[PDB]
């Protein structure tokens, strides 16, 4: 076989990358999708169903498929797993009462086999109020540092200033792609 | 049978590999015809296996029974229920008239050890039927 | 026991009646129509109807109501069998039920009606054996209805033997609008088109769970279908001493046996609905549907239809996979879809406006229900064994036979 | 080919079950 | 397709664009209504119903529709958002005990969904006693630096002179064209 063709293509860039939007409902998911895609803070309704979208950077077209955190929703997040090669994770530094509920959901889609390759991604969600906590508090209530065998990552990103977005990228590439 | 000859060298090292003790859906070849295996056909596939071995003397499991009748069906589009062993306790004899193979003790009837043996004679004699005569209808 | 049956038509005009015992009058059929009327618009109204001590039992055609007018406490049970008995051999005599034929063929017809039931007793019934005595295009009774074997006329003569089946899955999903399936069921359907010669006598033979159990083979995948119904050729006598399904096949396509049986799997389509209707200004639907069938299996002409506003209008969708249409007179966006692959994920967003003056009355929440239909594909896991086709001349037979699966009663209950 | 599911050969019985 | 049709209608001007009338009642809504489509000041009686106009200026026929703001007719003024591009506020700086009507009535209207990308238009109307109040000072007093995601300009009319409509038509026609 030859395999020109493959160093043609990857001279000039071929790799695309995935991703994943998880997370508590009202949590930015959709927001931070819509800055990453478009570059602007959309108004969306709540996601009854997902949003699909893809964003390309550094010659890489990472997918996102946003998912809701509702309770009708939450199951469904299982259907988006399959062929997905990345994940990201919208916490609630704003909603106190929903964190822990966020805290259990990523735990349990944390304890699937099928879900093992891909490395943590939690972006720090509700940065815009003094309420909001910092890159370790959130990470030591969510116990990221307990998660073996996973590449979790602390960044925080904040729906209407969109600041911490590009730092989640850069690692979420770092984390996927390991090239010059 | 060319595939059945490539096919058996896989089937005997996944049988290997697995111990001694994910999709869902039933997908339906297009055209594939599905039938029980006949005794003729029980008999060519048992003196096949006993040629190319792996199938003599090796230690029955349900994992390795389970293997090697999904890998006939493929080849062959042959159900696999045919290659059942005659109730415990003891050697289990094949369940289809024809086949050459049978399950023996080689030391509960789940907990103890089995292994296939060849079997001409269950060819030409029903001792499976004899001792059953009921499930034989 | 009905006194005598009757065709009705959309405007209440009788299309064609036919007495049968003479102990009700024609005239009770013109009070039939205002009785209907009142039930309709009052909701008292039902097929079985009652003008003071006749009954006048009707059933809605496909333009007209087949009225049968009874007077005593006939059968209603054998009055209905009678009338789907009527109904069938109609459609097969007559391709179009409307009252384009029903005054077309009155000549065959009367002939047809008079031989079918006297006395308000049906004596023929078989479509095959009324149109080798009874045609619109006379020699005397074919003695097959005479003889046992009513269901395979003797004689037939083939130049080959082929046999097409037919393995239809229902897929009926009742999920509630919690999320939780309510009614899961699956109704088999063994359809077989037997074109041969001669009167052969199938053999039915597969995996069934008690028939494996019964000959000691309950290990491998048996469909144990929790009602079984044969065919009028099936022999019930055979089923029950050792399950053997010994008829003789009819002559055409007929339905030998039809398996019902509830279903603990997974939905073949998971489909996630979201409302996001504004206070009279936008809706929005968040419709995502999941494929839970295995990739090796694609759903042909998949529609999941989604009931729109009633009142919505200027609706965009956006979706990913599958063209979206809204028909105004279905008042709902079907999710039409030529090719659905298995775990196939369809994301959809719905957004419409909303007129300013709120609606006068509620209009209700019809369930959503998908038309996806994924042939070639076997569910239930159930294997035909063999089919044992013995003729007394003696020849060799090739039937056939595919195994479909659509979506029956998949009904998800609304938000 | 026909939608549905292509029609395939039947046998005439169990042949395993003699 | 071909957009020469398009294109042709455009280079002459093709543009109309849309507006609306919208304050409290006796708040100069008519009366700048009919300075804008005809240019005198002309008597009308409380608006009861709704006046409909068009105003034609820099190419771009800009329809209002006057609503006036009384009690029966402030539940009315949601039929006219229907369809509708633009909008005009109408204040009172003359009248202190009514301006806390309007910036109420301005507040629920702005707290619509459906109004939501119609850039904030509020006239300083009653600009003819010195009891009105500055350009920063009726702003203030009703919050537009307070509205998220809404573009709102302070202009100065008078309905007796007529001064501020053209600064007032000009900034409405940048915040909805943002063409050469
Ligand atoms: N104002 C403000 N809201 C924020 C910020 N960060 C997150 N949010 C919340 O994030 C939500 C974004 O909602 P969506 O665009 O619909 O996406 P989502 O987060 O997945 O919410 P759902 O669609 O309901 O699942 C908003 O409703 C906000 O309440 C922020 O920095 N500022
Ligand atoms: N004299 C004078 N009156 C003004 C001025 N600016 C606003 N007004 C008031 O604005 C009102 C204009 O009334 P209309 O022409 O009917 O329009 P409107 O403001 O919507 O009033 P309604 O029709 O009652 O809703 C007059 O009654 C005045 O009291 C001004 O500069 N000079
Ligand atoms: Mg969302
Ligand atoms: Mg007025």
């Amino acid at each position: 076989g030859n395999i020109f063709a493959n160093l043609f293509k990857g001279l000039f860039g071929k790799k695309e990358m995935r991703i994943l939007m998880v997370g508590l409902d009202a949590a930015g998911k959709t927001t931070i999708l819509y800055k990453l895609k478009l570059g602007e803070i959309v108004t969306t309704i709540p996601t009854i169903g997902f949003n699909v979208e893809t964003v390309e950077y550094k010659n890489i077209s990472f997918t996102v498929w946003d998912v809701g955190g509702q309770d009708k929703i939450r199951p469904l997040w299982r259907h988006y797993f399959q062929n997905t090669q990345g994940l990201i994770f919208v916490v609630d530094s704003n909603d106190r009462e929903r964190v822990n509920e966020a805290r259990e959901e990523l735990m349990r889609m944390l304890a699937e086999d099928e879900l093992r390759d891909a490395v943590l991604l939690v972006f720090a969600n509700k940065q815009d109020l003094p309420n909001a906590m910092n890159a370790a508090e959130i990470t030591d209530k969510l116990g990221l540092h307990s998660l073996r065998h996973r590449n979790w990552y602390i960044q925080a990103t904040c729906a209407t200033s969109g600041d911490g977005l590009y730092e989640g990228l850069d690692w979420l590439s770092n984390q996927l792609r390991n090239q010059k | 049978s060319k595939s059945s000859v490539i096919g058996w060298p896989a089937v005997r090292e996944r049988m290997r590999r697995a111990e001694p003790a994910e999709e869902v859906g039933f997908p339906v070849t297009p055209q594939v015809p599905l039938r029980p295996m006949t005794y003729k056909a029980a008999v060519d596939l048992s003196h096949f296996l006993k040629e190319k071995g792996g199938l003599e003397g090796l230690i029955h499991s349900q994992r390795r029974q389970d293997i090697l009748d999904l890998w006939i069906y493929h080849t062959q589009g042959y159900f696999p229920d045919w290659q059942n062993y005659t109730p415990g306790p003891g050697v289990r004899y094949p369940l289809t008239f024809g086949w050459c193979y049978k399950l023996v003790p080689v030391e509960d009837p789940e907990r103890e050890v089995l292994e296939w043996r060849f079997d001409s004679r269950l060819a030409f004699h029903h001792v499976a039927r004899e001792l059953h005569p009921e499930y034989f209808k | 026991s009905a006194s005598a049956v009757y065709v009705l038509d959309l405007k209440g005009k009788v299309l064609i009646c036919r007495n049968y015992r003479g102990d009700v009058d024609m005239s009770e059929v013109e009070h039939f129509m205002p009785i209907l009327m009142e039930k309709e618009e009052e909701g008292m109204l039902s097929p079985i109807l009652a003008h003071g001590g006749v009954r006048f039992m009707w059933i809605k055609h496909n333009n007209l109501y087949l009225v049968a007018t009874s007077k005593k406490n006939a059968c209603v049970s054998l009055v209905f069998s009678f009338l789907y008995k009527v109904v069938q051999v109609f459609s097969e005599y007559f391709k179009e039920l409307e009252e384009e034929s029903i005054r077309d063929n009155f000549v065959i017809i009367y002939e047809l009606l008079d031989e079918l039931m006297d006395f308000g007793y049906p004596q023929t019934t078989d479509s095959k054996i009324l149109q080798e005595y009874i045609t619109q295009e006379a020699p005397r009774p074919p003695a097959t209805v005479t003889n046992a074997v009513s269901w395979r006329s003797e004689g037939i003569k083939y130049r080959k033997n082929e046999v097409f089946l037919d393995v239809i899955e229902a897929v009926n999903l009742l999920v509630s609008a919690n999320g939780n399936v309510l009614r899961s069921e699956i109704v088999g359907s063994i359809k077989m088109r037997v074109f041969l010669s001669g009167m052969p006598e199938l053999r039915l033979g597969l995996n069934d769970k008690v028939l494996f159990d019964n000959t000691g083979r309950g290990k491998s995948k048996s469909v144990e279908l929790e009602d079984v119904k044969f065919h009028q050729c099936v022999r019930l006598s055979r089923f029950e001493n050792d399950r053997t399904i010994s008829f003789i096949p009819p002559d055409g396509e007929f339905e030998l046996m039809s398996y019902r049986l509830n279903t603990h799997v997974k939905p073949l389509i998971w489909i996630e609905s979201v409302i996001e209707k504004h206070s009279h200004s936008r809706i929005e639907y968040m419709v995502k549907a999941k494929s839970q069938f295995k990739r090796r299996s694609t759903a042909n002409n998949v529609e999941i239809h989604i009931p729109v506003p009633n009142d919505a209008d200027s609706p965009k969708f956006k979706t990913t996979v599958g063209s979206v249409k809204w028909v105004p007179e279905n008042s709902e966006i079907v999710w039409s879809v030529k090719s659905f692959p298995g775990g196939k994920e369809y994301l959809m967003r719905a957004h419409f406006g909303l007129p300013s003056v709120e609606a006068e009355d509620k209009e209700g929440k019809p369930p959503i229900s998908v038309k996806f239909e994924i042939p070639y594909f076997t569910t239930s896991g159930i294997q035909v064994r063999y089919l044992k086709i013995i003729e007394k001349s003696g020849y060799q037979a090739l039937p056939w036979v595919r195994y479909i699966t659509q979506n029956g009663d998949y009904q998800l209950r609304t938000q | 080919d026909r939608k549905g599911g292509s029609y395939s050969q039947a046998a005439g019985s169990d042949s395993a079950q003699s």
